[PDB]
């Protein structure tokens, strides 16, 4: 009874589910994205690059180019370098 | 060794926790044998007398499956209990005329229709076709 | 042979020549739905002519369901005006068929295990996967769907004329294989 | 004495710990992903099945690199020549030197080996008395617990 | 700032109303006006999604439909409303839905 | 964004609004209209006269106005 | 029935309010007078640039801008179509039917487009 | 693509796992593995022969601890049962599950179609249709020298 075939195993079709339900990430336009990012800027002084798609929920890509527009990467000798969402 | 460490060991070992936060809870506690068993080619099982791993230079081992039990907290104030009845880990190397051989309890005529001297005290495993001693 | 392929599926690409806003489309648009999660194109369909188009932001829209060359071109001309209407600059560039599926049937029971091994360099049957046998023809570049029941399949084809040679061709291989 | 299954329950501890040491690891990735992991995919058998007949083939206990502290000779190929050197390859002790063999000389035959290993047979040469048999009754207790 | 899909409605309009007389007689600002539309749209949706237990079926012919901003705005044509208790017959009809 | 993330927008339309080649000053205020910052906080709209608009490098003040400043951009 | 409903959505929307007029410093003798209006209210073409080769390619456009036919409201949990019909699974939601107000909770309908 | 090689060598070897086998044993699910079972070909530029119902009876049948005799029953009626296109379209796998069907009901051991269906991996439902499809020719089918446990005319109907 071990290793029984089965077309596909219930965790990958359980997560594809969810996946396909949740759908991708859409882009959203630059004033909305623009607002949010300054919104949560105030909850903290710096944001890793990994959470911040998190909090705006948009693709990798466009939020970089957004962020590159007005944010720079800060070099951190403790940990890494990360995004500083302060244009200046 | 098989009756009492193999299964000891299993349930001395700590249950394993997995945080992501869900937690996963992994626990071993059954331990199962059968007796020594050899797949062919087209993995059909068929039971592995000692002359046949001799003369075809096959390991003599049984089959080892445990019972598994996890279950899942989704902090959700829900719990979901599921355990894998004889999950196979491995196979042990069998003594020949251990409790846990074909050979065993056999009387002399059932060892010789399968090509086995009675005489034959066992003790020792047949390991690629190697009978082996242990030396004490 | 006696046997026509009929087309099932023709599929066609045209640019419009204008970048467009898939948000004020679906807003404004009859039959267009728009989901960005699901997929990043714009799908409308009509009646008619029976065929679902999708239109990008680019400008470029593909067009799919005409069972014509005809049918195709004048269901892309339809897309193309009616986002025209909605005050875009759409134009016709450069109207293509990419793809046309044809249906047939040979009227006849086939040997889908002897046509595999007389034709393995073309044929991938695999019942596990799918029942159907995978025939890919080489100088028509058109890929087969054969069954046992006699249904044949064509797609692939760029023109009408790949179609039909593309059955001939197989007809008489299939005539050697009749159950 | 340490018999086949002292020896094997040294050895499978460690392999029952390998395997839940690669289950943690193969399910922690899949649980770091967020999708939920198969135990039967995690459980790698060859863990157990690969360690415990390769030490036995070979004799060596312990990993496979860990071979220069690894005791060998522990197995050997079962004497066929006779059925008497059967018998008694399968009663063999052995008396490793190590350091403890250099502190007291354990060549010589001890008193206390009376009834319990054989006082005659001992191979010659640089194996005297270190290499010994067990006598016809002499039994080698398996151990229960003390509760 | 939220949902806002039971506004376009007789009892959304007669709200709508209510606060357009107020502010007429200056009593209420807009800025209460648009805070009391917020909370009423809360509670609308709370109450319908609890106190509303009740099945109903229907048919009809698909005449044009519409998906943006995750909003269907299907409209259907010679629909069919069969209950378990009641049926109901229209010409036409339009359904906005969201999720 | 309270006290930071108004700043940014402003820099950002101001820079959007000289590419369109408008080099004419623009008031505080005036800016805050198309940026959607009507609300900013008074506290706010003394620091950004007093240090935002004149510590950085690409606002000009001229005569009493702000403007870009391409002369120290190379064009 | 449907009266009832109502009775308690204005019983849910003035206590849903009342935080938000002490909050907004209004007099609470503002929403008795809501209460009052609200009720009273309700009770060989070569050359292909060129598109205008075909004309009246577009039913009537005004069937949104009137809206006064019936028109139902409701949240969607699932809604599938396969090549000829649509399937709504539709969950709780209300409706405006000939003026008459219907409200459910479950539905399901198949429509032929 | 690992374990669309492991299907390949199968195959090349004259021992085929069918596609949820080698799915079961691997994270990759049925559908990509015959999806890269496809592109190894081409890259490859060999072939895999075809299957038959017998390719599995032997694996199938031990894994249900079915006698001997039934084994060669359930392979002479699934080879049987293509000869004579009783089952013409279906799966080998499915024809072997319903000829082991057949086979078993027609000995002492009896396995029921959920249990023939968990081995080969095929819906009870699948096993039921070409059960159905054979069983008209049951008594053409079975070896002419098989020892009936249940007599043919008395076998599942279904």
């Amino acid at each position: 009874t071990n290793y029984k075939p089965v077309a596909n195993h219930q965790y990958n079709i359980e997560y594809e589910r969810k996946k396909k339900e949740d759908g991708k990430r859409a882009r959203a336009d630059k004033q909305h994205v623009l607002d949010m990012l300054f919104s949560a800027f105030e909850k903290h002084q710096y944001y890793n690059l990994k959470d911040l798609v998190d909090i705006t929920k948009q693709p990798v890509v466009y939020l970089k180019e957004i962020l590159k527009e007005i944010g720079v990467q800060n070099v951190k000798g403790i940990h890494k370098n990360t995004w500083e969402l302060k244009p200046e | 060794f098989i009756q009492m460490s193999v299964q000891r060991i299993v349930e001395d070992a700590p249950p394993i926790d997995l945080q992501a936060p869900p937690r996963y809870l992994l626990k071993f506690e059954q331990i199962y044998l059968s007796k020594p068993t050899h797949w062919e080619r087209d993995g059909a099982p068929s039971p592995m007398m000692p002359n046949e791993a001799r003369l075809r230079n096959l390991t003599y081992s049984a089959p080892l499956y445990v019972d598994i039990t996890k279950t899942v907290i989704k902090e959700g104030e829900e719990q979901l209990q599921t355990q894998h009845q004889k999950t196979f880990i491995g196979k042990i190397p069998i003594m020949l005329r251990s409790t846990y051989c074909l050979l065993n309890g056999l009387t002399d005529r059932d060892l010789c229709e399968l090509n086995e001297c009675p005489l034959d005290p066992g003790g020792y495993f047949i390991i690629n076709g190697s009978e082996k001693v242990l030396i004490a | 042979s006696g046997i026509v392929p009929q087309l099932q599926n023709i599929v066609s690409t045209v640019n419009l020549g204008c970048k467009l806003d898939l948000k004020t489309i679906a807003l404004r648009a009859r039959n267009a739905e728009y989901n960005p999660k699901r997929f990043a194109a714009v799908i409308m369909r009509i009646r008619e002519p029976r065929t679902t188009a999708l239109i990008f932001s680019s400008g470029k829209m593909v067009c799919t369901g005409a069972k014509s060359e005809e049918q195709s071109r004048l269901a892309a001309r339809k897309y193309a005006r009616v986002v025209q209407k909605l005050g875009f600059p759409a134009k016709f560039l450069d109207f293509k068929i990419q793809n046309m599926v044809g249906s047939c049937d040979v009227k006849f029971p086939i040997r889908l295990e002897g046509l595999v091994l007389t034709h393995q360099q073309f044929s991938s049957y695999e019942p596990e996967l799918f029942p159907g046998l995978i025939y890919r023809m080489i100088k028509p570049r058109i890929v087969l769907l054969i069954f046992v029941s006699g249904k044949v399949v064509l797609t692939g084809a760029k023109v009408r004329a790949e179609i039909y040679e593309a059955f001939e061709n197989i007809y008489p291989i299939l005539k050697g294989f009749r159950k | 004495l340490d018999l086949a299954g002292p020896l094997l329950a040294f050895l499978f501890r460690g392999m029952f710990k390998n395997l839940l040491k690669e289950v943690r690891i193969y399910a922690q990735k899949f649980i770091d992903r967020g999708k939920d992991f198969n135990l039967e995919l995690a459980i790698k058998t060859r863990i157990i099945s690969d360690g415990l007949k390769y030490s036995l083939a070979t004799g060596n206990w312990g990993d496979q690199k860990k071979a220069h502290q690894a005791r060998a000779g522990v197995s050997q190929v079962l004497n066929r020549l006779t059925f008497a050197s059967t018998l008694s390859h399968l009663r063999r002790l052995n008396s490793p030197i190590g350091r403890d063999g250099k502190l007291a000389k354990p060549r010589q035959l001890h008193n206390t080996l009376w009834g319990m290993v054989c006082p005659a047979e001992t191979p010659e040469g640089h194996a005297v008395g270190l290499v010994k048999n067990l006598a016809l009754m002499a039994y080698i207790s398996v151990g229960s617990q003390p509760s | 700032m939220a949902y806002q899909l039971y506004r376009n409605t007789t009892l959304g309009n007669s709200l709508q109303e209510s606060l357009d007389e107020l502010i007429q007689s200056q009593q209420i600002t807009p800025q209460l006006a648009l805070q009391v539309l917020l909370q009423f749209d809360k509670a609308i949706n709370a109450a319908l999604a609890q106190r509303v237990r009740n099945r109903v079926n229907f048919r009809g012919s698909l005449n044009t439909y519409r998906f943006c901003d995750n909003v269907w705005t299907f409209v259907l044509n010679d629909v069919e409303f069969r209950e378990v208790t009641e049926l109901i017959k229209v010409d036409k009809v339009k359904i906005v839905a969201c999720d | 964004g309270y006290k930071f993330g108004v700043l940014a927008k402003i820099v950002n339309y101001m820079k959007t609004r000289h590419q369109r080649g408008d080099t004419h000053p623009l008031t505080l205020d005036e800016i805050l209209d198309e940026t959607q910052h009507l609300d900013i906080g008074l506290k706010q709209k003394q620091w950004l006269m007093t240090e935002a608009l004149v510590n950085n490098p690409k606002i000009e003040v001229i005569d009493g106005k702000y403007a870009f400043k391409p002369k120290y951009n190379v064009r | 029935t449907v009266p009832k409903l109502y009775r308690s959505v204005i019983e849910d929307v003035i206590n849903d309010v009342r935080d938000i007029f002490l909050d907004d410093g209004v007099d609470e003798q503002v929403l008795m007078e809501l209460k009052t209006l609200w009720e009273n209210k309700l009770m060989g073409q070569v050359e292909e640039e060129p598109l205008n080769s075909e004309d009246d390619v577009s039913d009537e456009e005004g069937q949104e801008l009137f809206d006064t036919e019936n028109v139902v409201v409701c949240q969607y949990d699932k809604i599938h179509r396969s090549k000829n019909k649509w399937k709504f699974h539709l969950k709780d939601g209300i409706m405006n039917l000939n003026g008459r107000d219907y409200i459910f909770s479950k539905a399901i309908g198949d429509a032929e487009w | 693509i690992a374990s669309a090689c492991l299907y390949i060598a199968c195959r090349q070897e004259g021992v085929p796992r069918t596609f949820k086998e080698i799915c079961a044993v691997s994270r990759i699910s049925k559908k990509e593995i015959g999806r890269c079972f496809k592109l190894i070909l081409k890259a490859l530029e060999t072939s895999v022969d075809l299957i038959t119902t017998g390719d599995f009876m032997s694996r199938f049948c031990s894994n249900l601890c079915l006698p001997k005799q039934v084994q060669m029953a359930a392979t002479h009626i699934a080879r049987k049962a293509v000869e004579l296109d009783l089952v013409p379209g279906r799966s080998p796998i499915s024809v072997a599950a319903a000829a082991i069907y057949m086979a078993s009901q027609a000995s002492a051991e009896k396995r029921t179609q959920k249990e023939i269906g968990d081995i080969a991996g095929v819906a009870d439902v699948t096993i039921r249709q070409s059960y159905r499809l054979i069983y008209p020719r049951a008594p053409d089918l079975f070896p002419t020298d098989f020892k009936f446990d249940t007599p043919v005319d008395k076998l599942p109907q279904l």
